[PDB]
């Protein structure tokens, strides 16, 4: 029954139980193979035991298309740690290794149980016939497509080998196919649905991006009597959480431009919120010695322009604030992510400006027709101007932030339990929108 | 799973007026398109019109200047303003829910094609 998925997980993975409770529900739609399934869980380990360990129970040959073999290789090299028969099919394995797996495949009762190509491969006349006497063979249990946003303009790492995935699926029909990414707009997840052939109904298992600790809130530039201050106030109020503890946590602030980042800084520094400035234009010696002193917290704070890079994500990173608006809602995403990741209360804020939001208006515009001279108009150009405009829309509209986020990315509406600004007081969001209305100009 | 159920049929004379409720009850994030199909028993089943998700809409040819659709975005449903009625369009009136993306907060959701039962429409 369900039985046997338990025993295989830890009697080959070596694992108790799931990671994740969503992560149980996904490997059983797949055991039950009477669906195609999409995945867009993040990169942590759980998505890919969702095609491993049923191909396992499959009694048949389990394929896995992944566009760079960084990825692949790490995973077979750990798979066969763990006694299983998988193969990689990587040009990074000589043309003679090569011979010996076509083969294997080409005889019935092959010894390869999944194999890991590329997409490249998976698409060339070169491949074609041994995957046709597989298909013919009802040797094929399942069809795997990792990183399957590459398959949409939209998504940033386009790979038309993946359009010809599409009609593979429709040879394929006794074989299932599964389709897994990172992150995906409801938009990017539309396509790979059709550009991949899906059969519906597809079983879909999405992470949400609503996390509970997180306190989302927008403040507006034109609005502050003192601008410093109010970031100062609101530094101090994310920090000293216990006021028997004193200073407590780290935290940190963003800026589109490198010289208004050192500028915060200071203004920061010398009203008592220790704060150190940090970008791309700084050598790398700097960075790494300013990064230690916020990695320790001999300065609970740092500043960071649009390129601190994800280096390492604290525990007690109680807020992230963004002088500037960001270049994407996804960006603002990742950036206030960072935030919060121990679970204790945290608090994410924006401060718009209509001035910031025109300044990144024609910069991106200009650094569009940039490209349109250098390739020309282009579906991703429009898509652009298009993830920018959501994160303006996102604190020009009143909505809970939490709601607003998960609309854009394709989750359903979140639990706020009174966790962002419009959820805790309607009305005082109301006040300082009508303010902005009169204050547009 | 999810359910389309539909209302507000019945008879009426030639030149008349009825408005049809199509419902879409469970845990929907967006659907692509939804479509009034009628089926007249001794003809073709005969595509009526529809309305995608971001509110574009598109009517057949003989129903065109009489019937209209329309949203109550909110309410997560949608009409079929039926006037100037002929004998012709006694029919029985289903929906089709063409790329209906259903999701919950577990994060468990499913794509799939749903189809309402239909209600019956008779002009004299
Ligand atoms: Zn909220």
């Amino acid at each position: 029954p369900e039985r046997r998925v338990r025993s295989t997980l830890k009697k080959v993975f070596g694992f108790d139980s799931f990671k994740t409770p969503l992560q149980e529900s996904a490997t059983m739609a797949v055991v039950k193979g009477n669906k195609d399934v999409f995945v867009c869980m993040p990169t942590g380990a759980g998505k890919s035991l969702c095609y491993q360990l049923p191909a396992l129970l499959a009694k048949g040959i389990t394929i896995v298309v992944s566009p760079l073999i960084a990825l692949i290789q790490d995973q077979v090299d750990h798979l066969l740690t763990l006694k299983v028969r998988v193969s990689s099919l990587n040009s990074k394995l000589s043309a003679q290794e090569r011979k010996e797996l076509l083969a294997d495949l080409e005889r019935e009762k092959p010894q390869t149980k999944i194999l890991y190509i590329t997409p490249e491969m998976a698409a060339s006349s070169s491949f074609q016939p041994t995957l046709n006497s597989l298909v013919s063979r009802h040797l094929l249990s399942y069809l795997v497509v990792d990183e399957a946003h590459c398959v949409s303009q939209w998504g940033h790492d386009f790979r038309p080998d993946y359009l010809r995935l599409g009609a593979l699926r429709s040879r394929l029909g006794h074989a299932p196919c599964v389709a897994l990414t990172a992150t995906a707009t409801p938009q990017v997840q539309e396509d790979v649905f059709a550009a991949l052939h899906l059969k519906k109904p597809v079983a879909i298992f999405k992470t949400p991006c609503f996390r509970a600790n997180l306190f989302y809130d927008v403040q507006f530039k034109e609005l502050i009597s003192d601008p410093y201050g109010n970031l100062k106030d609101f530094c101090l109020k994310a920090l000293g959480q216990e006021a028997d503890k004193g200073l407590s946590g780290c935290g940190i602030v963003y800026c589109r431009t490198r010289e208004a980042c050192e500028q915060l800084a200071i203004e920061l520094s010398c009203r008592g919120v220790n704060a150190k400035a940090y970008h791309a234009g700084l050598k790398a010696s700097e960075r790494t010695l300013v990064q230690n002193d916020w990695m320790e917290e001999k300065v609970p704070v740092i500043v960071a322009t649009i390129s601190f890079g994800m280096g390492v994500d604290k525990a007690n990173v109680r807020f992230v604030a963004h002088w500037n608006i960001a270049k994407s809602m996804a960006g603002y995403y990742q950036e206030s992510g960072r935030a919060g990741r121990d679970g204790k209360p945290s608090w994410c804020r924006l401060y718009y400006s209509r001035n910031d939001r025109d300044q990144v208006s024609f910069l991106i515009r200009k650094e569009v027709a940039k490209l349109q001279e250098k390739r020309g108009n282009k579906a991703s150009d429009k898509a652009t101007i298009m993830a920018f405009d959501a994160l303006v829309t996102f604190c020009e509209e009143l909505g809970c932030r939490h709601a607003a986020i998960a609309k854009y990315f394709g989750d359903a509406l979140p639990a706020c339990a009174k966790g962002c600004d419009h959820c805790q007081n309607p009305t005082a969001v109301r006040r300082r929108l009508e303010a902005l209305e009169r204050s547009s100009s | 799973q999810v359910q389309l159920v539909e209302n507000g049929g019945g008879c009426v004379q030639a030149g008349g007026s009825l408005r049809l409720s199509c419902a879409a009850s469970g845990s929907i994030f967006s659907i692509n398109r939804m479509t009034w199909y009628r089926q007249a028993p001794g003809k073709e089943r005969e595509w009526v019109a529809a309305i995608t998700s971001g509110g574009s809409t598109n009517y057949a040819d003989s129903v065109k200047g009489r019937f209209t659709i329309s949203r109550d975005s909110a309410k997560g449903t949608v009409y079929l303003y039926m006037n100037s009625l002929k004998p012709e369009d006694t029919a029985v009136y289903y929906c089709e829910a063409y790329g209906t993306y259903t999701l919950a907060p577990t994060g468990e959701g499913e794509y799939d094609d749903y189809w309402g039962q239909g209600t019956q429409v008779t002009v004299s």
